[PDB]
């Protein structure tokens, strides 16, 4: 029971990383897109 | 006076013939708006015949069913007194509050 | 003598569209990965 | 090969009589393209056809 | 004059407040952290391996 | 379960989205499947009333709490090819009984079918409420101490409280269930 | 008016894909931190 209770919860920890470092991409490769189809001014 | 309602509702409620797929439709709409709205031509046919066919109130076992089918089903659809009978049960649970 | 010039940005525009697919792919497909592991033995 | 794990999943798992195949069955195939990523819960085949029941409903609506 | 001990521990006041269970997850109590403390000042180091 | 439900181990039901691993764990007790929705003040009062006060006066202590196995229910039910292709056909009511299965047939026909609505169409119109599936019927434990005026006299009496989850209140036995 | 930002902008993408680097050593440390834990 510990260790299922620990593995899950640790489990649930790692997306919420995945999940900020994808949002982290996404804004990263837009930024590029944007700046190689338009500047900004 | 909501007497002829509670009447129906009692003899509703005591009925061994009351219909079996009351039971299905009831677990199969948790009390969800979105289920109901899909089924809702569905169980409006369903009471209307088993009022005729049968002088019982059907879908009334359950909260849910019966106050969505007040608020939702008065827009027509089922005829007034049939109506008027779920709406006396709500109602009936404002006066108790 | 013509050999470097500017680059056509409807590539880069379908490069971009396919990473963001990507990305989208990466953040459901992982959640669902968790879910469907901690639904199957972690309960 | 996949093609023995689509006959599978569409045979022995989900006991779908060969009347019905892909070409009949356009939500069939994205749902395939989806439960084939988990080789567990073969075993409760009845899991997988209540989960199609209800794509094929949510598929026949008409909104 | 010259500063207490006191007054600038309730001055520099609390910012944590950490909800943990012990290891058979049966009992949840709170930990209290607080700026002034001398945990801060000692930056000794923390290492958990596998 | 033996533990209360932490605010991780309750579940979001995804209606419209394949949830084959909710659906595998129909039976299992450790997460809580629930709506988006959360019931009122209002209603939940009003719900209470319907309950304790004026179903147990209309039926004298009659009814009863049933749960639907409606996992092999819905499959052995609806996994018909009538289901399973449902066109984007007003034969015979002979063949349509056939085709919609003998539980169905004695279930919906005479209840929810008029001249407008054969027993097909019927039992199509039905079938659609399938998407909403839920699981199994669960027993639930609920603890509350009193409210701080009824908490002073006995403060460590925790009130102890049994609720029905995807289940039913049935005032007859179900024939063809 | 574009290589020069396109390239400028390349100065930052070598940090995002050592960034790419790091959390996929992230995900594979703790997979095997999992792993050798708690599987019994």
């Amino acid at each position: 029971r510990v260790r299922k209770r620990y593995l899950r919860q640790e489990l649930r920890d790692l997306g919420h990383r995945v999940q900020t470092y994808c949002e982290d991409l996404e804004g990263r490769v837009s930024e590029a897109e944007a700046l190689l189809n338009q500047q900004c001014e | 006076d909501y007497e002829e309602t509670l009447r129906l509702f009692k003899t509703t409620v005591t009925s061994p013939n009351y219909p079996e797929l009351c039971y299905l439709v009831d677990v199969l709409v948790h009390g969800n708006v979105d289920a109901f709205l899909l089924i809702r031509t569905f169980v409006a046919r369903c009471i209307v015949n088993m009022f005729h066919t049968r002088q019982l109130l059907v879908f009334a076992h359950s909260y849910a069913l019966v106050t969505l089918i007040a608020e939702h089903l008065a827009d027509g659809a089922l005829p007034p007194q049939l109506l008027f009978h779920y709406r006396n049960l709500v109602a009936v649970l404002r006066l108790v509050t | 003598p013509i050999t470097v010039l500017t680059q056509n940005v409807l590539s880069a525009l379908e490069i971009l569209r396919l990473v963001r697919l990507d990305l989208r792919q990466l953040a459901q497909s992982v959640q669902d990965t968790i879910q469907h592991m901690r639904f199957l033995y972690l309960l | 090969k996949r093609d023995e794990k689509h006959r599978h999943v569409v045979n022995v798992v989900l006991e779908l009589p060969t009347e019905i195949s892909e070409a009949t069955h356009p939500v069939l195939a994205t749902m395939l393209s989806k439960y084939t990523r988990m080789s567990s819960l073969f075993n409760d085949k009845c899991a997988f056809k209540l989960d199609l029941l209800r794509m094929v409903a949510v598929s026949r609506t008409r909104r | 004059d010259e500063v207490a001990r006191t007054d600038e521990w309730k001055g520099a006041g609390v910012s944590r407040l950490r909800e943990v269970w012990d290891v058979q997850h049966r009992v949840r109590l709170r930990v209290l952290w607080y700026v002034n403390s001398f945990w801060r000042s000692r930056e000794l180091s923390y290492d958990d391996h596998e | 379960d033996r533990q209360p439900l932490n605010p991780a181990n309750i579940e979001a039901r995804h209606h419209g989205v394949s949830d084959v691993p909710r659906l595998g764990a129909m039976d299992a007790d450790e997460p809580l499947f629930v709506d988006d929705y959360r019931a009122t003040d209002d209603e939940w009062t009003l719900q209470k009333v319907f309950y304790l006060c004026l179903m147990p006066a209309m039926t004298n202590n009659r009814a009863c709490g049933l749960g639907l196995n409606l996992k092999t229910l819905l499959v052995d039910l609806f996994y018909r090819p009538a289901f399973l292709l449902m066109p984007a056909p007003e034969d015979s009511i002979a063949a349509q009984r056939q085709a919609v299965g003998e539980m169905l047939t004695e279930l919906v026909e005479d209840v929810a079918t008029d001249a407008h609505t054969p027993l097909l169409q019927a039992c199509r119109e039905l079938f659609l409420a399938v998407q909403f599936v839920g699981e199994h019927v669960k027993v639930l434990e609920v603890r509350a101490p009193l409210d701080h005026a009824q908490r002073q006299g006995l403060p460590d009496f925790i009130s102890r409280q049994h609720v029905l989850y995807n289940g039913c209140c049935v005032v007859t036995a179900p024939k063809t269930l």
